[PDB]
């Protein structure tokens, strides 16, 4: 969430491929920060 | 009116190198090794 | 005019010091760990 978050907000993007090839699970790819 | 027209031009390039330096610093970020603090 | 001539050097030295500082920079991504971001 958190690393999603913080990769995503800076363009890491090979840290955003490991998180995301998990596939079939889109609860954190739409979940808000506070 | 002469000094302000070359501080004028001496602001333009100071911005655009500022730009062009903020892209390398957000390239940093986006290519950096980070295992310590990955929370 | 005194208060502009004074503006102009605070303003020289300060592209002085963003000139040196953008070599720093060039620097860092010149010598810098990259393994995880490697496409």
């Amino acid at each position: 969430k958190s690393p999603l978050h913080f990769a995503a907000s800076y363009g890491r993007i090979n840290t955003c491929q490991r998180l995301l090839q998990d596939i079939s699970d889109t609860r954190l790819l739409n979940e808000g920060d506070l | 009116e002469m000094e302000i027209l070359k501080q004028k031009y001496r602001l333009k390039d100071l911005t655009f190198l500022l730009e062009k330096q903020h892209e390398l610093i957000k390239l940093i970020i986006q290519k950096m090794e980070i295992i310590s603090e990955t929370e």
